[PDB]
């Protein structure tokens, strides 16, 4: 999930790793000890917030989604350029 | 600068190496620099000019002197040699006397007419094609622009909150530092109203302060675009 | 016909051809039939950085606005004392061609600031423009003693003046004496 | 005298040090370059002589110049690497003939071939058609052999050699302990 | 080794000369020039350069023609007249990087020290910076491919030290200086969206083309960092930055008070002289 409430909880980690709730702190502590993730969570109730990570193998749905979000960003920057520059060039030049 | 310093085998060697390349142009003149004592030509320079003008009838001579010349103007002048037998007739029977007004820009009161006898000059014009205009123009605009042109924008957009705040507080310190006198101005303006004695205008400086203050307004929309998309 | 030709050739990189577009559109729009060309005439007279189209610009303005002599000095009075001397000289040619053969004093009262300046260009074009108006005029109608005397003092003051200032001075004096006051010019 | 450019291509493979033929004949053909460059110098000292090999990565050892004093030094450090390269060996000189100073100098290129040709007959007829097309004097000198001397190279020369009148000559040296200088100096190309 | 380089416009105007002395022959190939500079200091500074007759073949790309005697003679005389500058590298005017550039650059890697490569455009239609410094160094690849010459992009800047700024400013008479304020800021704020639009739009089209229609590995490994950094800004909800909008908008309020108050101070002389001058000139006119 690249966007749409990146914030998560330990229930998916413990459910996918069939581990108890007492070992998830050592699990994320080892995850931060390896150095592949820099995630620091300011949570009060148990939550899992993550940061920069590298796939390093492949992702085709992220290639197509990369084209979708990339084209969306490009047409939004183009829309703002034509919008601001449209009347801005006519009134200021 | 002397005729003995000009090596004919070195000159002809480099000219031949230019002939084997895409430079099929013959020599048209020789130039040098005269620092300090002025751009005028001594006896040795006019003697090697007299010796070097036997082949080319024109013999263009240019003297560059950027040592004492300010960086505001790079005005350069080309020199010429007059015939010694023309002293009986008119000095320079040159038509199209319009450009002499443009040749009157070097109007030093010692060198031009201080040594104008047997030593005159010629006008200089420039030329620029579209390749130099767009390549050098876009090259200079890029020389004042960034690499991707989007790098150093957010630097100032976010420095408005860290560094420019000090320049805004100091700017208000100069504003109040003038307003403390502008409190006393309505007394004189309420007494005399005739004539102006203070060379300070107190208006255009504050206009410039407003121009420096409008950077926050102009870059606020930039932060709105960076935050938006 | 020449709308797309002059409009296309106006953006040329050559300043000489840029002058050729205005000189070309000068005779094409004679009769004050187009109020559009003046937009780019004055727009290139003020906007362009090269003084060639700036001093060669307003000649088309006078060639199209030659019909009314009064309306010219009202819009070229700013160009009488312009920023650079080139627009002052070309504007002096404009006052010379727009008020020629007429009796409008709106340029004559402005000739006195034109005739005194350290630049010899505005002095030459000022003497020519003053020479193109004093032709076919009597003294009892208008007080021309000022420009007659200041025009006569240029050939005696040529010792302390420029070499081209006396050229345009006596060349300006040959305009009034042309044909012994019998022949004149008409636009 | 004779105004023409001279280009020589020498082999730098390890096929030039076999003990059956001359004792490292690289020096012998080096003396051949010496006697043809000094012979052309005696005929017309204004002729320029270039030096380049036929390795994979061709490198211009010496630019076309009549001064052979430094060419004598450049004939050393042959860097005996690679085996043979024909296409860019022809294209590296026949196309470089336009970089000469004197435009009046005719086009003449020789080559010392000490390795079997790796190009098929199609490249032989395409390159022969190119050289006959641009009309460049080409002298083929083949030192040493493994298979028969001339099987397809005969038709390569016959199709490459145009202008039958006083045209180019083919140099084919048989095996023998005698030197190669007098054997390659027999045709009219030397002198 | 080298973090940034400095390229003077004199060499690019010497490329304008490369396009001037052609002679209308019909070749206009990638004429290679011998780049000169100061390799002593860590930063690279190009002062001037010269050229060498360079000709390639139509079909075969591996054909390249250089000259050693011309390089040693032009470099010898140039070092005799100015010994403060020495050989550093070369540069070609071709817009495309051909395979033969490893062999062309390899000669100046053997004889000369590590040469930097600069790719420019024959037509100055590209809005981006025409100069790109490409260092010729061999890098180890993680996929296991054999070590080969790699051209890493080094940042470059176009600056003039003493005189070329004056000469360019005098020859142009059209470009403007920094001139902080309304125009120089609003022009950048207007055309900047096109300055990024032509670059990104010009790049992601051929990029997306080479995504599906690509082979001959293009170093797909760096694409993971590409999309990674692109996904390092996952549309922040702006919840925490609200107070930052209150700070920047409060500075906006400060600019409002400064504009209104200071302009209200400027209205003094105008809104006083308009009365005292008009009524006195009117009452004293006749
Ligand atoms: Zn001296």
């Amino acid at each position: 999930r690249p966007a749409n409430h990146r914030q998560l909880t330990f229930e998916e980690i413990a459910k996918s790793a069939k581990i108890t709730v007492n070992e998830v702190e050592l699990l994320v502590m080892k995850a931060l000890s390896v150095g592949l993730v820099k995630g620091s969570i300011d949570e009060v109730d148990k939550r899992v917030h993550m940061t920069w990570v590298q796939p390093r193998v492949l992702d085709l749905q992220q290639i197509k989604g990369m084209k979708d979000r990339l084209e969306f960003w490009c047409t939004d920057v183009k829309s703002m350029e034509m919008l601001v520059e449209h009347q801005a060039h006519d009134i200021l030049t | 600068v002397s005729v003995e310093a000009v090596d004919p085998v070195f000159q002809a060697k480099m000219l031949d190496m230019l002939k084997q390349t895409g430079r099929p142009e013959m020599v048209v003149g020789w130039y040098h620099s005269h620092p300090g004592f002025g751009c005028w030509l001594s006896g040795v320079d006019i003697n090697t000019q007299q010796s070097f003008e036997a082949l080319s009838e024109r013999a263009v001579a240019v003297v560059v002197d950027p040592i004492q010349s300010v960086k505001g103007k790079v005005v350069i002048d080309a020199f010429r040699l007059i015939n010694a037998n023309m002293m009986v007739l008119g000095h320079e029977p040159r038509q199209t006397t319009s450009n002499l007004g443009h040749l009157n820009k070097p109007s030093i009161q010692a060198l031009i007419h201080g040594l104008n006898r047997h030593y005159y000059s010629i006008t200089i014009n420039y030329r620029k094609n579209e390749l130099e205009q767009k390549m050098l123009l876009n090259l200079h605009k890029k020389s004042w622009m960034e690499g991707l042109t989007l790098q150093d924008y957010s630097e100032h957009c976010k420095h408005n909150e860290s560094v420019v705040k000090e320049m805004l507080e100091l700017a208000k310190n100069y504003n109040k530092a003038v307003e403390e006198e502008d409190k006393m101005t309505p007394e004189q303006l309420a007494i005399k109203n005739v004539g102006k004695q203070d060379p300070k205008r107190h208006l255009e400086e504050h206009v410039d302060v407003l121009m420096t203050s409008n950077i926050v307004q102009c870059l606020a929309a930039m932060l709105d675009t960076v935050v938006f998309k | 016909e020449a709308d797309a030709l002059i409009e296309s050739l106006c953006r040329d990189k050559d300043p000489i051809l840029r002058r050729s577009g205005m000189y070309t559109v000068a005779m094409a729009y004679c009769g004050s039939g187009n109020n559009k060309a003046i937009r780019r005439l004055l727009h290139v007279a003020v906007s362009d950085v090269n003084d060639d189209v700036r001093r060669a610009a307003v000649e088309s303005l006078g060639f199209i606005l030659f019909r009314t002599p009064e309306q010219c000095p009202s819009v070229v009075s700013l160009l009488s004392e312009s920023y650079n001397p080139h627009v002052r000289y070309g504007a002096a040619m404009a006052l010379g061609i727009c008020c020629a053969g007429t009796g409008n004093k709106e340029a004559i009262n402005l000739l006195e600031p034109m005739t005194n300046d350290p630049v010899n260009y505005v002095r030459q074009g000022a003497l020519i423009a003053s020479a193109l108006i004093m032709i076919q005029q009597t003294e009892i109608t208008c007080p021309k003693v000022n420009q007659f005397r200041q025009l006569y003092s240029k050939v005696i003051n040529d010792k302390h003046d420029d070499v081209m200032a006396k050229f345009g001075a006596i060349l300006a004096q040959g305009i009034l004496d042309a044909g012994g006051h019998n022949v004149t010019i008409s636009l | 005298m004779v105004l023409e450019s001279t280009m020589v291509c020498v082999d730098n493979s390890e096929y030039m040090r076999n003990g059956d033929f001359l004792p490292t004949r690289l020096q012998a053909q080096q003396d051949a370059v010496n006697i043809v460059c000094h012979s052309k110098t005696r005929s017309n000292p204004e002729n320029n002589v270039g030096l380049i090999t036929l390795a994979n990565d061709c490198e211009v050892l010496t630019t076309l110049t009549p001064d052979t004093g430094r060419i004598l030094s450049k004939l050393h450090t042959v860097q005996p690497k690679g085996k043979i390269t024909f296409c860019t060996g022809i294209r590296v000189a026949h196309l470089a003939l336009k970089h000469r100073q004197g435009k009046n100098h005719k086009m003449r290129i020789i080559a010392f071939v000490g390795s079997p040709v790796e190009d098929n007959e199609k490249d032989l007829v395409k390159l022969a058609k190119r050289l006959k097309k641009e009309k460049v004097n080409v002298d083929i000198i083949n030192f040493g052999e493994e298979e028969v001397n001339t099987e397809k190279l005969t038709a390569f020369v016959n199709t490459l050699n145009g202008k039958d009148g006083t045209g180019s000559h083919l140099v084919t040296v048989p095996p023998g302990p005698s030197l190669a200088d007098a054997l390659i100096s027999s045709p009219i190309l030397a002198g | 080794a080298v973090q940034k380089v400095v390229v003077h416009p004199l060499v690019l105007l010497s490329v304008v000369d490369h396009f001037n002395r052609i002679g209308k022959v019909g070749n206009q190939k990638r004429v290679v020039g011998v780049l000169l500079g100061s390799w002593q200091k860590k930063v690279l500074d190009v002062s001037n350069s010269f050229a060498v007759p360079f000709d390639e073949d139509d079909k075969d790309d591996s054909v390249w023609f250089l000259d050693h005697d011309y390089l040693e003679n032009m470099y010898g005389m140039f070092k005799k007249v100015n010994a403060r500058e020495r050989i550093v590298g070369w540069y070609h005017t071709g817009p495309k990087l051909h395979k033969n550039d490893i062999a062309i650059n390899e000669l100046m890697k053997r004889y000369c020290p590590n040469s930097v490569l600069v790719i420019i455009d024959v037509k100055p239609k590209d809005l981006g910076l025409p100069t790109e410094a490409y260092i010729s160094v061999e890098e180890v690849h993680d996929d296991g491919t054999p070590t080969s010459k790699t051209f890493e992009h080094v940042t470059s800047e176009i600056g003039a030290e003493e005189a070329e700024e004056v000469g360019v400013e005098h020859l142009l008479r059209d470009i403007k200086d920094t001139t902080v304020g309304t125009l120089s800021q609003r022009i950048t704020n207007q055309v900047h969206g096109l300055k990024g639009l032509n670059s990104k739009l010009l790049d992601i089209r051929s990029y997306l083309e080479k995504v599906a229609t690509g082979k001959l590995p293009i170093n797909h490994q760096i694409i993971y960092q590409l999309q990674d950094v692109f996904n390092l800004l996952p549309d922040v909800s702006l919840q925490e930055f609200v107070k930052a909008f209150y700070l920047k908008t409060n500075d906006q309020m400060v600019v409002v008070y400064l504009a209104s108050l200071i302009r209200s101070v400027v209205a003094l002389h105008n809104l006083i002289n308009n009365k005292i001058a008009n009524r006195d000139a009117e009452k004293k006119e006749g």
